[PDB]
């Protein structure tokens, strides 16, 4: 019963930079993976960027080198720097939290989602 | 008397409860050398003196170990000698005749234990049993040295003298079927339980992860356990004997050691899996693939097969002592006799090595969770209870057995066989608890619901 507050999504010109944000209000297990997923028009839900609770990160092959994920020090707020945006990056970006408190499996939390549009 | 129900009114079934069946020479509560069913060999403190008297009774070199046929033959000889001793005495017979069939047996019990002349020592008690003053004789007998040395058996015999029924021994039969219906449930829970798990991962595509590929292995070892090991194991305990032959004795034993080793070693793999899947999830997803994981599983079964079927089918696991040789020669005996080598070698591989890894791994999990990029939350308290159940259950089930299994061989048995088989079953039921521990995921939850349409 925790919450995820997304903010940042909007209209940008092709090549412009955009910053996303996701505040995790509630109590989450220490070991976790926060990140972002997107749904391109007519495409399945894809992993954009993800950062473990241990600092390490992970990106997709189509965004690695343009997108840079990072997180706050104690507020559990993950920021997603999005630079050199493409018209094919236009999608619905969801916030995501992988909890590990069950040890054997991983429970998922999600956000409301934000719309990001890139003018081709 | 047209009586073919299980329990009857006889001294034979009465003594078997008081005096257990032991094929090898042992010492009673007094300290005298005894074999079989309460058959006194000698009061001599020398074991070799007991062997000589034993071999003069059987008629062959027994090496302090007899068979079931020879044990029963001695038992009936002793009971007959007890009765013939009662009838040939001046104090016993006037009482014996004036007793009912049940109370007659109670008198034979004492004579079977402390000899003809000994029971005749009870001048007051016998007079009271002769005048049918049961309650007074019940109190008087509770003041004897026989009561102070064997209070458990005395209380049962005295009660039988008092009531005139078999109330003290008939309570044994309720537990016979009472534990049978429990075993009947254990088998069902394991079979139906693990089939459900395997069916879920095999059908649904969302449950096809590396961790679940290990779950499938665990569910496989536990399934065969509930189909091969557990049933055949219970089938003998209830029937007191093994009715399948020597070839299937070791084969069933081979399956046992195989599946149990594969089950515990898989628990170890899952533990390590969930460590890397949490600690270093990005490297875990790249390095460990389904092909690599299939190699890991293959390794586990090979190690399990190398420590089960390989030594057993080659008679390497076998012990050398006289009691072991007999059981290997007996078609109705399928006891688990091993040497110091195999007992330790198997325990380390089957249990201890996975135990060490599972503890060290889960410790690092609780360790590296305190050192992250982050105030008294309850999400960590609940997660702590989870691992306390995962590891606690596995411990509470198998640890009592493998500790005893290692003590069972380090010294000549001071640990009862009743305890040995019981603690194996406490480990057996772990194969039923597993799906209730390693399949609580929301995806498993939804899968289990649709697999039976609840
Ligand atoms: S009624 C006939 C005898 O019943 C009987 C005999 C022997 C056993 C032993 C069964 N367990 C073996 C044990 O699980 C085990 C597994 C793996 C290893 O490595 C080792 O060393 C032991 C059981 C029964 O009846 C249950
Ligand atoms: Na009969
Ligand atoms: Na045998």
């Amino acid at each position: 019963q925790v919450q995820l507050q997304e903010s940042g999504g909007g209209l940008v010109q092709a090549g412009g930079s955009l910053r996303l944000s996701c505040a995790a209000s509630g109590s989450i297990f220490a070991l976790n993976i926060m990140g972002w997923y997107r749904q391109a028009p007519g495409k399945q839900r894809e992993l954009v960027a993800a950062i473990h609770s241990g600092g390490t990160t992970n990106y997709a092959n189509s965004v690695k080198g343009r997108f840079t994920i990072s997180r706050d020090n104690a507020a559990n707020t993950v920021y997603l720097q999005m630079n050199s945006l493409k018209p094919e990056d236009t999608a619905v970006y969801y916030c995501n939290v992988k909890d590990f408190g069950a040890i054997i499996y991983d429970y998922d939390y999600w956000g409301q989602g934000t719309q990001v549009t890139v003018s081709s | 008397d047209a009586e073919n129900l299980y329990f009857q009114g006889n001294i034979f079934e009465m003594l078997r409860i008081d005096e257990g069946l032991r094929l090898k020479i042992y010492k009673d509560t007094e300290g005298y050398y005894t074999i079989g069913i309460g058959h006194l060999l000698t009061k001599s403190p020398s074991l070799n003196a007991a062997k000589s008297e034993l071999d003069k009774a059987i008629g062959r070199n027994t090496n302090g170990v007899i068979t079931k046929d020879e044990a029963e033959k001695l038992f009936n000889q002793d009971v007959d000698a007890a009765v013939r001793g009662i009838l040939r005495n001046a104090k016993l017979k006037p009482v014996y005749d004036s007793l009912d069939a049940v109370r007659r047996a109670a008198l034979i019990n004492m004579v079977f234990q402390m000899g003809e002349t000994g029971v005749a020592g009870f001048t007051n008690s016998l007079r009271m049993l002769q005048q049918k003053r049961w309650d007074e004789a019940a109190v008087n007998l509770a003041k004897s040295r026989w009561y102070n040395q064997t209070p458990n058996r005395a209380k049962r015999v005295i009660t039988t003298f008092r009531t005139g029924t078999w109330d003290a021994y008939a309570a044994d039969e309720v537990w016979v079927v009472g534990m049978g219906i429990v075993m009947s449930l254990i088998v069902l829970a394991i079979v139906f339980g693990n089939v459900l798990v395997i069916t879920a991962i095999a059908k649904f595509e969302r449950l096809q992860t590396v961790t679940n590929y290990f779950i499938t292995s665990l569910a496989c070892a536990d399934l065969v356990m509930g189909l091969a090991v557990v049933p055949f194991g219970a089938a003998c305990i209830l029937t007191k004997t093994w009715t399948f032959g020597n070839f299937w004795c070791e084969f069933w034993t081979s399956i046992d050691v195989l599946c149990v080793t594969a089950s515990i070693e898989t628990l170890c793999v899952i533990a390590v899996d969930r460590y890397f899947a949490i600690t270093s999830p990005f490297k875990y997803q790249s390095l460990l693939t389904k092909n690599k994981a299939r190699v890991i599983i293959l390794m586990v079964w090979i190690v399990s097969g190398l420590t089960s079927f390989l030594p057993i089918q080659m008679h390497w696991y076998r012990a050398t002592h006289q009691e072991a040789i007999n059981c290997y020669a007996e078609e109705t005996c399928c006891d688990f006799f091993t040497n110091q080598a195999y007992a330790i070698a198997s325990s380390i591989v089957s249990f201890y090595v996975p135990l060490v890894i599972m503890v060290f791994v889960y410790s690092r999990v609780f360790q590296e969770a305190k050192r992250q990029l982050q105030k008294f939350a309850l999400k960590e308290h609940k997660a702590l209870k989870t691992l306390g159940i995962i590891m606690g259950t596995f411990t509470l089930c198998w640890l009592p057995f493998f500790i005893v299994n290692i003590v069972h061989v380090i010294q000549d048995n001071l640990i009862r066989k009743e305890v040995y088989i019981l603690l194996n079953w406490i480990g057996y039921v772990n194969s039923g608890f597993n799906p209730l521990i390693y399949c609580r995921s929301p995806d498993f939850r939804i899968a289990f619901q649709e697999l039976l349409c609840l």
